[PDB]
């Protein structure tokens, strides 16, 4: 019952410090458990980046070993990840894990977190909503949704409702423009009947940028 | 050149058994570990150890290993199977640390064909108020994953400012794409329509938005 849950800054600058911290609910961080960290560059395979149980031995991925420490929170029970000198080749999605101490696997994982290294600046998303009209409906069905344009870097978190939407959403992959910039559309499929009843508001989260906006969606 | 090599792509038909294979010196002495990733989730461990199998993984995949060699068995494929696999285990040097597979992305075919579902917006208020305008053609639901973009003013063809995604894999293994026309608000407000036609195994959905 044991679940995992990274937490990042998602931008670092070249040559900086990455920092990750795994929140371990179900289990206590001092076990004999190897709390581990594994990363994925895009479009890329995965990479073992280290380990670390009772909180005293550590194990790294040789080919970072002058750059990684895994660290120890007991009193939030939790274990973390610090990455210096980065470049590049860093920027990937990071997952924080959990090993056995006999077979090795890693049973358990996070949901992953994404890193991109860049000397560029954040850069924070304007929120527009996509209204539903005679256009957008097909029979007893209407289409709305929500475009964020022009951030970066990746990600954003887009939710419907504050979660309470879940059936008909699809947020679709960013589009990476000319400019360096992301853009990308989430869309909820709903009655049409309920477009002059039910409230609809995109939830959209780009921490990187410290943008939070909840955009509610009208039928103009 | 890995520690752990498998073979980067493999395919089987819907039904059919297919086996993923891992190589390494580590091997010897140490039994892989199997996950299978989706795009975009997390890698979910479905084979460890001495064919030993995860609470909640069907029972169609099975796990071998012999010499310096392991070996994921997928006994029946269905469309669900389709993803990356990756094998992994501790080196046999050093202080053991844990070395992953380059990945064998498993494709499932024989899965039925899907047509593109096309939703078209014009460019908002808000947007067009900010001396912008943005027109946005989300596709959804198309197998395979092959599509082809053109946007039209009017009736003539339009390639300024057209930025395209590629395609990606949805949840129920179907793609997904999204293409963008940026244009002046005078552009926008001084045309009739503008298009999106999507075509896909030679046959197009055209939708089509007007200001007002």
């Amino acid at each position: 019952q044991v679940q995992l849950q990274e937490s990042g800054p998602g931008l670092v600058k070249p040559s900086g410090t990455l920092s990750l911290t795994c929140a371990v609910s179900g289990g206590s961080i001092s076990s004999s458990n190897w709390w581990s960290w594994v990363r994925q560059p895009p479009g890329k395979g995965l990479e073992w980046i280290g380990e670390i149980s009772h909180g005293v031995y550590t194990n790294y991925n040789p080919s970072l070993k002058s750059r990684v420490t895994i660290s120890v929170d007991k009193s939030k029970n939790q274990f973390s990840l610090k990455l210096s000198s980065v470049t590049a080749a860093d920027t990937a999605v990071y997952y924080c894990a959990r090993a056995p101490p006999y077979y090795y696997y890693m049973d358990v994982w996070g949901k992953g977190t994404t890193v991109t290294v860049s000397g560029a600046s954040t850069k924070g998303p304007s929120v527009f909503p996509l209204a539903p009209s005679s256009k957008s409906t097909s029979g007893g069905t209407a289409a709305l949704g929500c475009l964020v344009k022009d951030y970066f870097p990746e990600p954003v978190t887009v939710s419907w409702n504050s979660g309470a939407l879940t059936s008909g959403v699809h947020t679709f992959p960013a589009v990476l423009q000319s400019s360096g910039l992301y853009s990308l559309s989430s869309v909820v499929t709903v009655p049409s009947s309920s477009l002059g009843t039910q409230t609809y508001i995109c939830n959209v989260n780009h921490k990187p940028s410290n943008t939070k906006v909840d955009k509610r969606v009208e039928p103009k | 050149s890995s520690e752990l090599t498998q073979d980067p792509a493999v395919s089987v038909a819907l039904g059919q058994t297919v086996r993923i294979t891992c190589q390494g010196d580590s091997l010897r002495g140490y039994y892989a570990s199997w996950y299978q990733q989706k795009p975009g989730q997390a890698p979910v461990l479905v084979i460890y150890g001495k064919n030993n199998r995860p609470s909640g993984i069907p029972d169609r995949f099975s796990g071998s290993s012999s010499g310096n060699t392991a070996s994921l068995t997928i006994t029946g494929a269905q469309a669900e199977d389709e993803a990356d696999y990756y094998c992994n285990s501790r080196d046999s040097s050093g202080n053991h640390p844990v070395v992953f597979g380059g990945g064998t992305k498993l494709t499932v075919l024989g899965q039925p064909k899907g047509a593109p579902s096309v939703t078209l917006f014009p460019p908002s208020s808000e947007e067009l108020q900010a001396n912008k305008a943005t027109l946005v053609c989300l596709i959804s639901d198309f197998y395979p994953g092959a599509v082809t973009v053109a946007w039209k003013a009017d009736s003539s063809p339009v390639k300024a400012g057209v930025e395209t995604t590629t395609p990606s894999k949805q949840s129920n293994n179907k793609y997904a794409a999204s293409s963008y026309l940026s244009l002046t608000p005078e552009q926008w407000k001084s045309h009739r329509s503008y298009s999106c036609q999507v075509t896909h195994e030679g046959s197009t959905v055209e939708k089509t938005v007007a200001p007002t």
